[PDB]
């Protein structure tokens, strides 16, 4: 809230809109004391469920060459703004 | 005397350290407080004692007022049942 | 030459800092960083602490990024356990890197400013950064070292409010962003301190290890997001902002490019946020919820075990490196089967970049060192470690 | 608690509570330093600003020393402070004589009535400071003024100790200083030149660990001691040791005591702190002493330190920049005296 | 509660561990690939600059940046200290641990040469644990104080250390003290005695 | 190449260690016995290596426990006696080593207690 | 075991007795493993303990209150590794990962027992049996715990 | 047994390095009193050199003293430069330490530790 | 053609086929003096000549790139020219040889 | 996907000289902060108009009590086997009345790093970490808080601590 002769001094000098992104919180923020919530919570056995011990010890191990892995795939300018 | 004792004998040299100064010591023992509060008295042989709260109060444990000879009391709560 | 100490307590870079260097006339002949003034001991203390005591050393090493730093010993914890964060949990983690990288970048690009002499940026900035903590304090609890993002998961759900609040941040942050733009980015004064200056060639950044914006900046493409995608990432969609010309000024731009790019990622995570549980629920790695363990003796045992003693993650060891704001954050965590680490290597993007400071300053003046600290956006935290 | 439990240094105890009054000026900082490193607790009393205490709440560690106000016109000051102590020590002595208190306030009075409480509140020991060669009709009013207090101690709190040291020389000295500052005001206005007048003088340090040693040494009891120093230097001598260390011209034109005496006057006559007065000229010129028969620093247990060794660190700072930088083996060679 | 993950790079790095071991046999005592699905290749360790140059320039294997050099200190092995490189191939979007052995007394050669990043992570590692790089340019202190005596990250090291600092008003100046601390560090014995099923 | 030394590898000048620390303490290397308390035997399989215990005395101030023997926390773990010996010669300490307390095999059997 | 918990019903309770002033048998806590009535029988040849009932109110306490008066008495702690009964003057000064452990040997009696001195912040909190086949083989007397 | 060996291969060879440490020191005693302000006399500072080079006089692992050097020499350039300040070099004088006796009715006498 | 390769330092070559032609060349006779079956001269000659091969199998220097899977060709090049090196560094270092020392005795096993 | 963020006839010669000779470009940014002076600061009038929080902020530490009166502190010792810092001694007996109590409770503040590992490992909610933030002292020994400056701090905050649980409970 500014005398609109101050705000558009504001705006003028800045060339941007300022009414709408304000740096200050009016009602845009959301109010305290949120309603309660209710967070969400048969062969359930561990025994299937068991990542600490799924894990195994580490494995220890004419030919053609082999690389690491598939050379990686060069990326592509972005379609929104390729230069910025 | 904190409800624990600690007091200090007149001799200690421990005590310069309230000298300009005082002792923080909590007037409300808990003691006398539990014992201020009514045996809370049952139908049930055994009863429930969540802290008078789900998940605001203590773990909940079943105590066994079987005996009228004794008030079980929750381990917790300090609080005594009277069968 | 001269041997002018810069000032350990000098204002400049951030503090902890000496940089002996040797004054040839007005120009600076050579620099050899003395890191070292703030090396508490992290990795060494780890070892003696559990695997859930120990994620505080981690939000402490940049504390200008919180909750990226332990989103590392996060994943590393997670792999070593063969378990997964639940999907909730894995948004929320990007959510919150994403306002990190924000944080860090309004951190790096206002603090250099500050160095070089414009001093109204920074405060713009930072009262848009305090909108920023109050949503980790509305998270966490703490504005700063939330441990927020622990093994399995995040801690505890989002508060009812939180994503709208961060809607309406990022909602007007971008205007905020080219405020400063047009305050720096075209400035005759800021292009002449910043363009060409500490230019850095491709193969020799790769080579002094600088895997940072550092790295991109250079034009090298490499975001350790796309490339080894972590989390959900690969389920949002951002632009890596690469560089040419590699020097300051185009590293400048590409860190208020990736604000803007987390602007986008940000944008993605709440309108796709999944309904479900925060930690992963296997009572063994994250411990039970408060009614669980005050109602059934499972969870009691596993509240007292989990708090008291430990994970204990299986023996292995494993390097887990996330794209953190600076650079490549790694934990190269050796475990044996105990619930407390043997070793935690942190390897910190800032001891790499430190290192280049000879090189890439070198036919600098003594105000070029200030700019050159500045783009490389070292906290003295994660060096020192 | 006497029973000292810990390693020796801080956070160890050596069991021993003390009184220690004048612990805001030059000794006491280094008593609190050494009774502190010792790990004794030490109550404080201070009538300064707490901004002038704040040097000694390091020299200590979490509840070692401990601080409360205490003014001399009133007791139940001297009284709580010395009430829960064992150990008690006497370190108040003013040079000039501000209006509210003269020679006799702070030299008998006062160690009276903090003695008196001492021995009221049970305490073991009262070691009480008096100077050197301080005796009755001695010719300095001080000096008098202080050997009738040491009677007063005596006799109400008996089986106490007394040092009674020679001058003190160390960082933040009034002796070598005074000496020193004289490059300030035309050049040294020795009276006797210099000479005729001998001086022992004693390091700071020196006598605090001779007091710390006194306070937990049993047959210190009932006995006094003269801390005098190594070497005697004849006052000529040690202005001229205190120059050429000092690095600064060096001209001892002679002068009679009287006119020294009539021109000290105007300068106690500073409101704020006289730079000397008749009292203080007396006892720099007149005022010579040779201990005879009295247990001393070796006795205690201090080997007293030369004045050779520990005079760059009180001189260092009155040298002009170009000679900040000089070393000691250069510093003009001192010699020593006997008479 | 499972990783998601994939087995194709299991395979693929794994047969780049085959790949390594043939072109260096002289200096690779075991490849592993870890459950993890990463790769650590094991050198003696006067392999240490022909196993890294092999990796940093070979058109196959090209892995440029070294992330981080550290070293895992085990007391009871005999050469304690387990130095390890990690790498990234930017190129090939993988990683390798290259690891070797070093005692306290033999020292190591120095990649700076291979990678100038590791000018300063060698640096470290003698601070921390007294391993001695080789022909390594300003090898010195990185972390530890100027005058510190003893190499902290050693698993024989106290963690609190053996000296501590004050200042000292009859000396003004910071002096060392040996170490009294007011509250013991109580060392928990946290660790259970019932062994997991593997 | 390849000098030859004889020596048991005194590294005790290179440790940086106080000589005190060094000389006037002794290590025990032992395999921690059980805590009768619980029956798992999985905190009873590897060589400890602790140091003397030495004063454990209370802050005056608050009571708490403080001490000034810096290797006081120390427990290295080995795999081995003959691993935990080289250790300690190593780095100049002096051991007093102690042989491991394994259970004897005692016969199990249902049926015994039914015997009349 | 199990990640969490299936039993949604009402728990059972016990009625504390007193079996001694040095055990304190708080036994609502007892899986009735019988280690004790075994103890009790077989190693001191004391039978006073015992079961009585069957069903899920199997109690194993004294049927009449008569103390567990015995030497080897303290054992009983050790051997129940639910937490039902234990040591009534170590009721609740310690908690055991604090506890640090030192081995030394039983000087009360001349058998010489070998014993574990449990000891926090630098006061003796416990001293439990530590295992020598030949003297002490996991147990102690009553007057050296 | 076998060694390779770190810098030098046998103890004389060795102790080459040792002299060329000691005078190197020796002849910066004297800079550094003055450079640093240090009170102590050049003398005084030699003597301290000289008692650390010979408290390591006893170990014949020519690997070991080829190890001592590095670090000896390491601690001359943060000397030789200023890198250190009064307060570390200062801290070879042990000035508010008070030594520890050895006599054991002296050690008897105060402290439970041996 | 290419204004600029991308990264700073790499500076466009103009005859790209040809500056290649020679590294990758000299490269397959350095290789010529390793031991017969030695897995570098196997398998490094098993690479340049695939790209020997599509060098001199494609003029379009962006489609060569693409053939090559390397990143622009200038750095096609900076990679041919360091295997070079790699190349005579591998021929003196003799990596092909049995393995120097085993590992001490239990000296990778991690769960110690 | 990359993005490149850096990559002659006489109007724009003339252009280039006219933001180059007759600055035109420095003016751009003089506007720019002449437009925040006028604008509302967004300082707040701090010892009047404390800064927003959330039931979440962990500040003072402080011991809830039943609203019987019956200290919650049962001694587990399960909040010092975690708390990071290595901060807390809980030593205890029995009371007396045959329950179960603390005799010493601590916290060094000067070692807590407000993590509140404490508040949730607790079973009983005995231990939290109040909203406190103004509680600076001017001496040491006031940070090293006792049983009592815990227990009668709980006695204190008590009606805005319980808000705040009750809070967040569902969360938590
Ligand atoms: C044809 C008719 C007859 C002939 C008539 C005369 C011939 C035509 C004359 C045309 C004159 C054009 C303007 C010339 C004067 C302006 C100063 C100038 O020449 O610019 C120098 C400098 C340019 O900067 P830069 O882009 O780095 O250029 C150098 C590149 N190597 O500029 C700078 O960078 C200086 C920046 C310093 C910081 C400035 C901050 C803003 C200041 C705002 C001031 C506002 C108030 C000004 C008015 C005050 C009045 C009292
Ligand atoms: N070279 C020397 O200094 C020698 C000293 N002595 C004796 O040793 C004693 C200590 O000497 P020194 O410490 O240098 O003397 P100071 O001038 O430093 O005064 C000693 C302390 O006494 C306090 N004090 C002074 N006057 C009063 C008063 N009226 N009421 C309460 N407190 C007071 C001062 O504190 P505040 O600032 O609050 O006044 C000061 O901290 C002296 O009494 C002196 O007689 C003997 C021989 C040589
Ligand atoms: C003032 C600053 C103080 C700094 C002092 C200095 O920097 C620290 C330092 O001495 S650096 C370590 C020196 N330590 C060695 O250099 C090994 C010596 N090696 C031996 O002593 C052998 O036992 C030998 C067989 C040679 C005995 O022969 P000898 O008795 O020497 O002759
Ligand atoms: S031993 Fe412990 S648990 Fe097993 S029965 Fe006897 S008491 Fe119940
Ligand atoms: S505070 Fe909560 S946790 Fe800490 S002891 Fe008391 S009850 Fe157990
Ligand atoms: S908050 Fe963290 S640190 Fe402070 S006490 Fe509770 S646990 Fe220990
Ligand atoms: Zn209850």
């Amino acid at each position: 809230s500014a005398t609109r002769v101050i705000q558009k001094l504001r705006n003028w000098a800045s060339g941007q809109d300022l009414q709408a992104k304000l740096q200050l919180r009016y009602q845009e923020i959301a109010k305290r004391t949120q309603p309660p919530p209710k967070l969400p919570v048969s062969n359930n056995y561990y025994c299937t469920r068991d990542g600490r011990r799924e894990v195994v010890p580490p494995s220890i191990i004419e030919k053609k060459a082999v690389t690491p892995a598939p050379p990686m795939k060069r990326w592509e300018l972005s379609k929104d703004q390729p230069y910025l | 005397i904190t409800h624990t004792g600690q007091v200090y004998d007149e001799k200690d040299y421990r005590r310069v350290r309230f000298v300009d100064r005082q002792k923080e010591v909590n007037e409300n023992f808990a003691i006398d407080l539990i014992a201020q509060q009514p045996v809370n008295e049952v139908e049930h042989r055994i009863i429930a004692c969540d802290g008078g709260g789900g998940a605001l109060g203590h773990p909940k444990v079943y105590i066994n007022l079987d005996k009228e000879t004794k008030t079980g009391t929750c381990g917790y709560c300090g609080l005594q049942f009277k069968q | 030459n001269m041997t002018l100490n810069f000032g350990p307590q000098h204002p400049a870079a951030h503090g902890v800092l000496r940089l002996v260097l040797e004054l040839s006339g007005e120009m600076v002949r050579k620099c050899d960083p003395h890191i070292g003034l703030l090396h508490r001991g992290t990795e060494k203390l780890i070892e003696y602490k559990t695997y859930l005591q120990a994620l505080p050393y981690f939000d402490r090493l940049d504390y200008v990024s919180m909750m990226c730093n332990e989103q590392a010993y996060s994943i590393a914890v997670e792999k070593l356990l063969n378990i997964q964060p639940p999907p909730r949990a894995q948004w929320i983690r990007v959510l919150f890197g994403e306002i990190t990288r924000i944080l860090n970048h309004i951190m790096a690009v206002t603090t250099h400013a500050l160095d070089i002499g414009a001093m109204t940026p920074f405060f713009w900035m930072f009262e848009e950064r305090e909108k920023m903590f109050e949503f980790y304090e509305r998270v966490s609890g703490a504005r700063m070292h939330a441990a927020y993002i622990r093994p399995g998961g995040v801690h505890q759900d989002l508060p009812l409010g939180l994503l709208d609040d961060i809607y309406e941040f990022s909602k007007n942050f971008s205007l905020r962003i080219d405020e400063v733009e047009e305050m720096l980015t075209n400035n005759r004064i800021w292009r002449n301190r910043t363009v060409d200056i500490g230019v850095v060639t491709a193969e020799d950044a790769l080579n002094y290890g600088f895997s940072g914006v550092m790295l991109r900046g250079s034009g090298i493409q490499w975001d350790l997001r796309k490339t080894q995608p972590y989390d959900v990432y690969d389920q949002v969609e951002f632009d890596v902002p690469i560089g040419s010309r590699g020097d300051c000024y185009d590293r400048y731009l590409c860190r208020v490019e990736e604000m803007r790019q987390s602007l986008r990622i940000i944008e993605q995570c709440l309108n796709k946020m999944p309904p479900g549980e925060i930690k992963v629920d296997d009572a063994k790695v994250s411990p039970p919820k408060r009614a669980e363990m005050k109602t059934s003796m499972e969870s009691l045992i596993h509240h007292f075990k989990l708090y008291t003693e430990g994970y204990q993650v299986p023996p292995g060891a494993t390097y887990t490196a996330i794209e953190a704001p600076k650079g490549e954050f790694g934990v190269y965590l050796v475990s044996d089967g105990s619930s407390r680490p043997y070793r935690c290597k942190i390897k910190a993007p800032g001891f790499a970049h430190l290192a280049g400071l000879d090189k890439m300053s070198k036919g600098h003046m003594l105000a070029d060192v200030v700019a050159i600290i500045g783009t490389q956006d070292i906290v003295f935290g994660e060096i020192d470690r | 608690a006497v029973i000292p439990h810990g390693k020796g240094g801080r956070s160890s105890v050596s069991g021993v509570v003390a009184t220690v009054f004048g612990a805001t000026g030059f000794l006491g900082r280094y008593v609190v330093n050494h009774l502190g490193r010792m790990g004794s607790q030490v109550i404080i009393p201070y009538r300064c600003d707490v901004y002038d205490i704040m040097h000694l709440r390091l020299m200590g560690d979490l509840g070692q020393l401990t601080f409360l106000e205490w003014d001399a016109r009133d007791k139940d000051s001297i009284r709580k402070a010395v009430q829960h102590s064992n150990v008690v020590i006497n370190l108040i002595g003013r040079e000039w004589e501000t209006r509210n208190f003269d020679f006799e306030d702070v030299f008998v009075n006062i160690p009276r009535a903090i003695a008196q409480a001492s021995k009221e509140a049970g305490v073991e020991r009262f070691i009480h400071v008096s100077h050197l060669n301080a005796s009755m009709k001695s010719s300095s009013k001080s000096l008098r003024s202080k050997a009738v207090g040491e009677k007063e101690v005596r006799s109400v709190f008996p089986e106490a100790i007394i040092i009674r040291p020679s001058d003190i020389f160390g960082r933040e000295d009034r002796f070598l200083n005074h000496f020193a500052n004289y490059r300030w005001f035309l050049a040294v206005p020795l009276v006797s030149l210099g000479f005729k007048t001998v001086k022992q003088p004693v390091y700071v340090a020196d006598v605090s660990k001779g007091i710390v040693n006194a306070t937990k040494d049993p047959d210190a009891v009932g006995k006094t001691f003269a801390f005098t120093g190594p070497n005697r230097y004849l006052l000529f001598h040690l202005v001229k040791y205190i120059f050429g260390m000092t690095h600064r011209t060096f001209i001892p034109y002679p002068l009679p005591l009287f006119v020294y005496s009539w021109i000290g006057k105007l300068f106690g006559l500073s409101p704020f702190e006289p730079w000397t007065t008749k009292d203080k000229v007396e006892r720099i010129h007149i005022s010579d002493v040779m201990p005879t028969d009295l247990p001393g620093l070796e006795d205690l247990g201090v080997q007293p330190t030369p004045l050779e060794l520990k005079s760059i660190e009180v001189l260092r700072r009155h040298r002009t920049y170009r000679w900040l930088s000089s070393e000691i083996e250069e510093t003009k060679p001192a010699k020593t005296v006997n008479y | 509660t499972v990783r998601p993950r994939s087995d194709v790079t299991h395979k693929q790095l794994s047969a780049f561990g085959e790949y390594v071991a043939e072109i260096l046999p002289k200096y690779v005592q075991q490849v592993q690939v870890s459950c993890l699905d990463e790769l650590e290749i094991c050198i003696h360790p006067d392999g240490v600059i022909p196993t890294l140059t092999f990796l940093r320039d070979h058109t196959n294997a090209q892995f440029k940046s070294l992330a981080d050099l550290t070293a895992v200190d085990v007391p009871t092995r005999q050469n304690r200290f387990e130095i390890v490189y990690n790498l990234l191939s930017l190129r090939f979007n993988s990683r390798i641990r290259v690891k070797t052995y070093a005692d306290e007394l033999t020292p190591i050669d120095s990649i700076v040469s291979v990678h100038i990043a590791a000018n300063w992570y060698e640096r470290e590692v003698w601070d921390m644990f007294g391993v001695f790089f080789f022909n390594h340019p300003d090898l010195r202190r990185i972390l530890t104080d100027y005058g510190f005596e003893g190499h902290p990250f050693r698993k024989d090291f106290p963690l609190t250390g053996y000296v501590e600092l004050r200042y000292d008003d009859e000396v003004k100046r910071v002096v060392a003290e040996p170490v009294e601390l007011a509250q013991e560090f109580r060392k928990f014995d946290l660790n259970s005695p019932w062994e997991a099923f593997p | 190449q390849l000098i030859t030394v004889d020596e048991k590898l005194d590294i005790t000048t290179l440790t940086g260690v106080p000589e005190e620390h060094i000389k006037t303490r002794k290590v025990r290397i032992f395999v921690p016995a059980r805590n009768n308390m619980q029956s798992g035997v999985n905190n009873t399989k590897k060589w400890k290596m602790e140091f003397d215990t030495r004063e454990r005395w209370e802050n005056p101030l608050m009571g708490w426990a403080s001490t000034a023997d810096p290797l006081s926390n120390m427990v290295l773990t080995f795999s081995a006696k003959e691993d935990a010996i080289a250790f300690a010669e190593k780095n100049g300490w002096s051991y007093d080593v102690e042989e491991k307390k394994v259970p004897k095999p005692k016969s199990k059997s249902y049926g015994a207690n039914f015997s009349w | 075991g199990s990640d969490r918990s299936r039993f949604l019903e009402g728990k059972r309770a016990v009625e504390d007795k007193n079996i001694g002033p040095l055990v304190k048998t708080i036994m609502t806590r007892c899986i009735q493993c019988t280690r004790c009535i075994r103890f009790a029988s077989e190693i001191a040849g004391v039978d006073d303990l015992g079961t009585t009932g069957r069903g899920n109110d199997m109690q194993v306490g004294t049927y009449i209150e008569k103390m567990f008066m015995s030497e080897l008495s303290g054992n009983v702690i050790d051997i129940c590794p639910v937490g039902a009964l234990t040591s009534k003057p170590y009721a609740f000064t310690a908690r055991p990962w604090e506890t640090r452990k030192t081995e030394s040997i039983d000087v009360m009696d001349a058998v010489g027992s070998n014993i574990v001195v449990s000891t926090r912040t630098g006061e003796v909190m416990r001293i439990l049996p530590r295992m020598h086949e030949d003297i002490n083989e996991e147990w102690i007397s009553d007057k050296t715990r | 047994t076998s060694v390779k060996p770190i810098f030098s291969r046998d103890l004389n060879e060795a102790k080459r390095r040792v002299r060329e440490l000691y005078r190197a020191w020796y002849r910066e005693v004297p800079n550094t009193v003055h450079l640093m302000q240090l009170d102590i006399t050049v003398k005084q500072g030699r003597d301290k050199v000289r008692e650390m080079f010979m408290k390591n006089a006893h170990v014949t692992d020519p690997r070991v003293v080829d190890l001592l050097v590095i670090k000896g020499k390491m601690e001359l350039q943060e000397t030789i430069k200023v890198w250190k300040q009064r307060t570390h070099v200062m801290r070879f004088f042990h000035e508010t330490e008070t030594p520890r006796p050895k006599d054991f009715l002296s050690k008897f006498y105060m402290g439970h530790d041996p | 053609l290419k204004k600029t390769t991308g990264l700073v330092g790499l500076a466009v070559c103009d005859t790209p086929h040809e500056r290649l032609t020679i590294l990758y060349t000299k490269t397959l006779d350095i290789l010529k003096h390793f031991p017969k079956h030695a897995a570098y001269r196997k398998y490094t000659e098993q690479i340049t000549n695939e790209k020997l091969d599509m060098v001199k199998a494609e003029p379009d220097v962006k489609k060569l790139e693409a053939l090559l899977q390397g990143g622009e060709v200038e750095e096609v090049i900076l990679q041919a020219e360091k295997e070079l090196s790699l190349a005579r560094k591998m021929l003196k270092w003799k990596p092909w040889e049995p393995l120097v020392e085993e590992p001490p005795a239990n000296q990778w096993k991690w769960p110690i | 996907t990359y993005k490149y963020v850096n990559k002659v006839d006489m109007k724009s010669a003339t252009d280039n000289a006219a933001r180059i000779l007759m600055w035109t470009e420095l003016i751009r940014g003089l506007g720019m902060t002449l437009s925040y002076l006028f604008r509302e600061p967004a300082t707040i009038n701090y010892p009047f108009e404390k800064g927003p929080l959330s039931p979440r902020f962990r500040g003072e530490h402080a011991l809830r009590r039943y609203p019987s009166g019956e200290e919650r502190c049962i001694a587990c010792k399960l909040c010092e086997a975690i708390c990071p810092a290595q901060a807390i001694t809980i030593e205890a007996e029995p009371r007396a009345d045959g329950s179960r109590r603390t005799t010493r409770y601590d916290i060094d503040m000067t070692k807590c790093i407000y993590c509140g590992f404490c508040q949730e490992a607790c079973p009983v909610d005995a231990i939290v970490e109040g909203p406190n933030f103004e509680f600076s002292t001017e001496t040491h020994e006031e940070l090293l808080y006792n049983k009592e400056k815990l227990l009668n701090n709980g006695d204190k905050w008590e009606a805005e601590i319980a808000a705040n649980i009750q809070a967040d409970y569902l969360y938590r």
